[PDB]
């Protein structure tokens, strides 16, 4: 019912269908930031 | 928004500069009004507060990091257009997309 990051989920390498989005971890020395603007994403097939 | 701000002023405070007006307006209507995805409108927006902010135009600004082993891109300190422009001409050749924020691999 009830820092962290949010990353998309899709079907496939071409990032077109958004399937949910996923709250991670991140670790001690990271940054959202960069994790934002690296393009970190999951995908389904690869 | 900077002949709003400024009325025929020679010059302004960093801390008096529409930072906030001119990255919502360029977030949700210029730039933001072709982004799709969710996903896309976060990035533009972690451009615009990494970019448009400059710790009020405070000096060694990171711009980027163009190698992770001791390489950065640090703001010029010029304030001329010429300055600005004689800076971009001294760029090197070689262009990593870990200029751009990209990992080196892409």
């Amino acid at each position: 019912k009830q820092s962290v990051v949010t990353l998309p989920v899709y079907l496939n390498f071409t990032r077109a269908d958004l399937i949910f989005t996923v709250d991670f971890e991140i670790a001690t020395k990271e940054d959202p930031r960069s994790f934002y603007e690296r393009g970190v994403a999951v995908l389904c097939t690869e | 928004w900077l002949d709003d701000t400024a009325k025929g002023r020679q010059n302004i405070s960093p801390d008096k500069i529409p930072w906030s007006a001119l990255k919502t307006l360029m977030a949700q209507s210029i730039y933001g009004g072709r982004v799709d995805n969710e996903f896309d409108q976060r990035l533009l927006n972690t451009f615009l507060e990494r970019l448009f902010t400059t710790r009020s135009f405070d000096s060694e600004f990171k711009l980027a990091c163009k190698v992770d082993g001791h390489k950065d891109i640090q703001m010029p300190d010029g304030i001329r257009r010429e300055e600005f422009v004689q800076w971009v001409e001294l760029l090197p050749d070689t262009q990593t997309p870990s200029w751009l924020g990209l990992p080196n691999n892409a």
